[PDB]
């Protein structure tokens, strides 16, 4: 899995609320802020210095809030961290509307 | 200064039962919400009980709870309240069920209704 | 309350309307300031003062 | 909850889905009978805002 997510909204900073949706290795997080999205967002991963395993570092996605308004959390979907296998069998689909 | 009147008034007997209906119409309950509120010797205010329009259940003062009970009819277009076991720190002046600014609800707060006009004088003692 | 040095709990404000549609939370976030504001009373325990 | 000590935060608070029944507060619960402005308090059970 590398799509952690998807960021809505229409100015896509603090001058409007806009929902964010991302995800993690322990649950599913959607909460709906005033992000200050930036020009690049990403989740910052990075091998562990010792684990081995990925860990996450810095969430690159915004920078302030300045007000909540909704938060909810769900259950993970399919999990695949390390890659594996010569095939993209992961396949997800996704629909939105509003 | 005036005064409302309300039905009873005077010495009432210790453990008895008595109704109290407002009189005046210039300023009905119903207009301001049904309800009813006593004003205990001094500048004290507290609330009694009203009566809900579903009939189930009957918003209960601390003070009184499980005490007093309110009869409703169909037709009447009235309520009445009704105490039961009376007793001697009920003397206090009642008051019909007005607010002093323009407002419609139901609540179960002493400070609900006040009003400058003193009601009806009850004594109550043994 | 009726003891003397709860006066910190009082903080008047307005609205924080946004949003030409009227009667709308905050959601542009907006300036908004403190401290006394208009408001209608007697001369008595009010806003403005 | 006592962390709304003042008049200046009001708590911005939404609530997504209440479905707490009226009655459930007989439950051996110590909470003050809800008391509502312009709506009987049953309504709440009763209908949706
Ligand atoms: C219950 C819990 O710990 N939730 C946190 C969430 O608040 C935080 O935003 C997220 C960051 O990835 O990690 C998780």
């Amino acid at each position: 899995n590398i799509i952690r997510g998807w960021i809505f909204g229409t100015t896509l900073d603090s001058k409007t609320q806009s929902l964010l949706i991302v995800n993690n290795a322990t649950n599913v997080v959607i909460k709906v802020c005033e992000f200050q999205f930036c020009n690049d967002p990403f989740l910052g991963v990075y091998y562990h210095k010792n684990n081995k395993s990925w860990m996450e570092s810095e969430f690159r996605v915004y920078s302030s809030a300045n007000n909540c308004t909704f938060e909810y959390v769900s259950q993970p979907f399919l999990m695949d961290l390390e890659g594996k296998q010569g095939n993209f069998k992961n396949l997800r689909e996704f629909v939105f509307k509003n | 200064q005036v005064q409302l009147v309300e039905s009873g008034g005077g010495l009432v007997q210790a453990g008895g039962s008595l109704r109290l209906s407002c009189a005046v119409s210039g300023r009905t309950i119903s207009t301001f919400g049904m309800g009813w509120f006593r004003q205990a010797p001094g500048k004290e205010r507290e609330f009694v009980a009203t009566i809900t329009r579903d009939e189930d259940m009957l918003l209960y003062a601390d003070s009184v709870k499980g005490r007093f009970t309110i009869s409703r009819d169909t037709a009447k277009n009235m309520v009445f309240l009704q105490m039961n076991s009376l007793k001697i720190e009920d003397t206090a002046l009642y008051y019909c069920a007005v607010r002093r600014d323009s407002s419609w609800g139901y609540s179960r707060q002493s400070t609900e209704y006040d009003y400058w006009g003193q009601g009806t004088q009850v004594t109550v003692s043994s | 309350d009726s003891k003397v040095g709860g006066n910190y709990n009082y903080l008047y404000r307005l609205f924080r309307k946004s949003n030409l549609k009227p009667f709308e939370r905050d959601i542009s976030t907006e300036i908004y300031q403190a401290g006394s504001t208009p408001c209608n009373g007697v001369e008595g325990f009010n806003c403005y003062f | 909850a006592t962390r709304f000590a003042s008049v200046y935060a009001w708590n911005r608070k939404r609530i997504s889905n209440c479905v707490a029944d009226y009655s459930v507060l007989y439950n051996s619960a110590s909470f003050s009978t809800f008391k509502c402005y312009g709506v009987s308090p049953t309504k709440l059970n009763d209908l949706c805002f």
